[PDB]
């Protein structure tokens, strides 16, 4: 049941960081440079995802 | 967050892992230690490595991208030792257990060698550690399942569990590798720190605890 | 065992989605309209995998 | 993909459903056709508002965003059956059965009232729905699961399930209605939509898949 915060918490620290690259890229007025931290952050957070599943599944399934 | 600050963390969350392990295993039988020893080297070692990164060692150029020499090196010593776990718990034969070990090693080294080859030839290794890997599946939830379904209760119910783990998120791995700096690079090299940090915290540390947890319901 | 190829193909359509918005505010040059695009996808992948998790929690746990 | 494409989808997810629920209630006794027919009209009610929306209507300008009215008349109409379907399984008594009903409404009501307030004070009926959800989810996880604890065991087994895949999910709501066009527009219209056809498919079409497959290991 604490494994949810966990991976809740997590998620949202990652979500940070893809975030941070967003607004750097941002500040340099570079669509391209915003797209690729963009494009990153989206791949990214599809793979946690299936880290966060496998997790799950692993300890709860 | 910069690429060191990963590094720090992923060595601080080992570091956490191998005091857990290390002070959980003061209590342990002569067939017990074994375990908790492994579970110590596997984290202890990881931790080092981490360390090296974040100390800007190891960080190799490769045409216009950056491979982690440590990240592939730590790997290379300690996956083995997570299949030795594995093993033990199955009650693998010595045969066997030279198997596994050797796949895993495959793995791992075309891996690395791959990461470091600047042309397209590298899609090649990494298609060698790949089938590799499959094979390694195989043992895994074959005949590895088979041998550990012949224990006890509690035993075989913590090799399902860690071979589940353990089959889920090595998976991913390859994926990292073809989409991160090593392949394509849609991965920011950040983005790609962060998520080897978590999965290599996960496989280790998480595992860790997951074996932790059910010792200390069987002997107790 | 099936809800996680659900949840798992449900995800990569949405990372679908928002590639798409990321590229379509990359086509004008706008960075901060990439980092508009780019921070909705952020936010709306940590939602689906609460969603994802609740789903798998609430079915397999 | 734009907003009518995403309108279509949730649309025929939700015909999915009502068609699959309608079949296999073919195969019901009297004290059972009353879910079947309460599934039936959930998903149906919620496929005919996909349908509305995905015909471009009922999309409401509030200052410079655009709030979906029959989205929160749909939910108003059919978050009661589904309070209505839980409260069957649980055993509820007349007078309990109307104290959550009531706050439901209240959730939902609160929640169209606030998507349409252009000021600041649209904030303030969004405290009055989320007070009310906390006062359901009461109700779901104490009064309601004492009286469903008093069932057979297949009964007590799909009210947690169903219960808990309520209470998550239906938290979720709020924080979309918070960062989507009604809050603070971080979600673009076309993700909070992606978002809310997703959800509103698991909480009426996966809930009713749950309930098919329990019902039919009970009958037999
Ligand atoms: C503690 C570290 C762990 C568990 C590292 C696991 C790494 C792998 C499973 C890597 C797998 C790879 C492949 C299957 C294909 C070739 C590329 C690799 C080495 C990334
Ligand atoms: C089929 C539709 C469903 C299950 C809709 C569920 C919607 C909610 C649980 C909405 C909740 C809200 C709050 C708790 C606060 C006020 C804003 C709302 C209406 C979005
Ligand atoms: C919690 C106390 C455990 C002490 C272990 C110290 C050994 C450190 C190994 C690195
Ligand atoms: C700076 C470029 C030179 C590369 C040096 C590579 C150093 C390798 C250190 C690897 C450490 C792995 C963990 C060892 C644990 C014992
Ligand atoms: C790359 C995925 C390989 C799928 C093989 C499926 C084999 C099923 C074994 C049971
Ligand atoms: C790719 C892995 C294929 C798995 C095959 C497993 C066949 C052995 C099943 C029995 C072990 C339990
Ligand atoms: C093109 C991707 C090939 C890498 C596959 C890695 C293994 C996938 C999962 C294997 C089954 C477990
Ligand atoms: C699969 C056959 C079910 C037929 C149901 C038809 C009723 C449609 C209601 C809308
Ligand atoms: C175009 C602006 C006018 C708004 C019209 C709102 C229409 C409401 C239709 C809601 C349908 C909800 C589902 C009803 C099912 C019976
Ligand atoms: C907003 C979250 C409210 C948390 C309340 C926790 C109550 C625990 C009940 C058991
Ligand atoms: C916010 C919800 C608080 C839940 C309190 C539940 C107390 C009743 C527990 C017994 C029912 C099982
Ligand atoms: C500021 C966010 C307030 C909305 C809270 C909605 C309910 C959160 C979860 C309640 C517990 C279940």
């Amino acid at each position: 049941g604490a494994v949810f915060i966990f991976v809740g918490a997590l998620t949202v620290l990652f979500g940070a960081i893809a975030y941070g690259e967003v607004t750097a890229a941002a500040a340099t007025g570079d669509a391209a440079a915003v797209q690729e931290a963009a494009v990153s952050a989206i791949l990214g957070l599809i793979i946690l995802l299936g880290i966060n599943l496998g997790l799950v599944a692993a300890t709860l399934g | 967050v910069g690429l060191t600050t990963l590094f720090w963390l992923g060595a601080i969350g080992m570091l956490v892992g191998t005091l857990a392990f290390a002070w959980a295993g003061r209590d342990a039988g002569s067939g017990e230690r074994r375990y908790y020893v492994t579970l110590v080297g596997i984290s202890g070692i990881a931790a080092v490595a981490y360390v090296v990164m974040a100390l800007g060692v190891g960080w190799v150029p490769v045409a216009e991208r950056t491979v982690f020499a440590p990240r592939y090196i730590n790997w290379i010593l300690t996956t083995p030792l997570i299949v030795y776990f594995l093993g033990l718990l199955a009650g693998l034969d010595s045969r066997e257990f030279g198997i596994v070990i050797t796949l895993n090693t495959v793995v791992m080294l075309a891996g690395f060698a791959g990461a470091m080859v600047p042309g397209i030839e590298r899609y090649a290794l990494f298609g060698m550690g790949a089938v590799a890997f499959l094979g390694l599946v195989y043992y895994l939830v074959g005949p590895m399942t088979e041998s550990a379904s012949q224990r006890s209760s509690g035993i075989k119910s913590l090799y399902v569990r860690l071979r589940n783990l353990t089959v889920i998120l090595w998976a991913i791995y390859p994926f990292i590798w073809l989409l991160g700096p090593p392949g394509v690079a849609l991965l920011t090299p950040t983005v790609d720190v962060a998520l080897i940090v978590y999965l290599d915290l996960v496989t280790k540390v998480g595992f860790g605890f997951i074996a932790l947890d059910a010792a200390a319901t069987l002997r107790a």
